[PDB]
């Protein structure tokens, strides 16, 4: 299945993933396309920040679900 | 005349977040009247949140030391590190999520207060199809780099993008990737609408995050009409009640907030603002909102040399448009009353 990603500049991209992919896989696949290292990334789907170690299925996100890429203006 | 929040070491974000929640009266009263259960989640936090919210209101002292709150606060999996700098908007989602998860009474309050719905719609150019869906949100991120204001940002957030090439659609009713134009827009707007002006870019040559300091303005009263599903495809005018300023660079910084007093009707009717900086709250002249939050360049008279402003708004808080009586646990009031007597 393919999900949507609104990247750091607001660009919508597409990602071909399988729901049994883990979040670290998605951050790796995001690094592949938009070139951002996986550890600096936060991914926010439908309000719930996805955390490392759980499954893309554990958040119940499917085709045409949009992931939001942000960094940390960590003050 | 306001009560601040002691810095435990690196809880800049936490003070900014608690005080803004505290100043939204619906949420203050919501946290107050929340009914303790037994198997409710984050029981200790709602409990500690109540004592804090009561101390903030009725205490005669300068600041409440938020350590009892922080020692039981859990973030991701592990307990909260009071020495770890954190992203304010991150901590904001963390706490709003918890409060939502505490009781279904609160969830319905939080979603209605801070939650919204984006509807984004895909239409295919070489097909006969369409797949509009729904998205839930709490905070709306705004592009800041190469944007002059938040109206430009929203114009880009609700833009008509063209899915093409490396990012083709895959029509599910057609088993093939298709030319499609997708656009998002707002279906349900929240009562308290939060924006995240992301003031950073990731530099591709130097492999490093780079804080964005360009000028970026936002109105005191906002009209959200041109981004509602009714315009594309009650009231949409909002009033700025809060700005969360971040001072510093991409490696770390410091936080503080300019919050509007929307409680006392005389303070509210005369546009009285206040600077919440950790254990220190001071009155704030709204004439310097633009300077203190918009970014850009300053000049000084060093000895004349102009640098870039590294202090700018990271988060905006707007209340939708349309004398509060708070019901607080009397046992808690006598707590605060006993302590108040010495001062
Ligand atoms: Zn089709």
């Amino acid at each position: 299945m393919q999900i949507f990603v609104k990247t750091l500049t607001g660009k919508t991209i597409t990602l071909e993933v399988e729901p049994s992919d883990t979040i670290e896989n998605v951050k790796a696949k995001i690094q592949d396309k938009e070139g951002i290292p996986p550890d600096q990334q936060r991914l926010i789907f439908a309000g719930k920040q996805l955390e490392d170690g759980r499954t893309l299925s554990d958040y119940n996100i499917q085709k045409e679900s949009t992931l939001h890429l942000v960094l940390r203006l960590r003050g | 005349r306001f009560v601040g929040l002691t810095n435990l070491g690196a809880t800049c974000y936490l003070a900014s977040t608690i005080q803004q929640l505290y100043m939204i009266p619906e949420a203050r009263q919501a946290v107050f009247t929340a009914k303790y259960s037994e198997d409710m989640k984050h029981k200790t936090t709602l409990l500690e949140l109540q004592k804090m919210f009561t101390y903030l209101m009725e205490s005669e002292c300068k600041a409440y030391n938020p350590r009892p709150f922080c020692k039981t606060y859990t973030m991701d999996k592990q307990p909260l590190n009071t020495g770890e700098q954190k992203d304010m908007t991150e901590f904001f989602t963390d706490l709003i999520t918890k409060i939502e998860e505490m009781s279904p009474e609160l969830k319905n309050t939080v979603k209605s207060l801070f939650g919204g719905v984006i509807t984004n719609n895909v239409v295919s150019l070489d097909c006969e199809h369409v797949s509009q869906t729904a998205e839930e949100f709490y905070t709306v991120r705004c592009q800041v780099a190469d944007m002059k204001n938040i109206y430009e940002s929203l114009d880009e957030v609700t833009i008509k993008d063209t899915l093409e090439g490396d990012n083709m659609y895959t029509c599910s009713h057609c088993g093939k990737k298709v030319r499609a134009e997708k656009r998002a827009c707002f279906k349900k707007l929240p009562r308290i609408l939060s924006f995240n002006t992301m003031r950073y870019t990731f530099n591709m040559v130097t492999m490093m995050k780079e804080k964005v300091n360009t000028h970026f303005s936002f109105p005191l009263r906002l009209d959200m009409t041109p981004y509602t599903e009714d315009f594309l495809m009650e009231s949409y005018e909002y009033d700025l009640i809060g700005v969360t300023v971040h001072t510093g660079t991409a490696d770390g910084g410091h936080y503080y907030s300019f919050i509007r007093d929307i409680v006392n009707p005389h303070a509210y009717k005369n546009n009285k603002w206040y600077l919440f900086n950790d254990a220190e709250v001071k009155p704030f002249d709204s004439a310097q909102l633009a300077s203190e939050c918009f970014g850009g360049e300053m000049t000084t008279k060093t000895y004349d040399f102009s640098f870039e402003k590294t202090h700018s708004a990271y988060m905006l808080f707007y209340k939708r448009m349309e004398e509060y009586k708070f019901d607080v646990s009397s046992e808690l009031l006598e707590w605060i009353w006993h302590d108040n007597m010495q001062f």
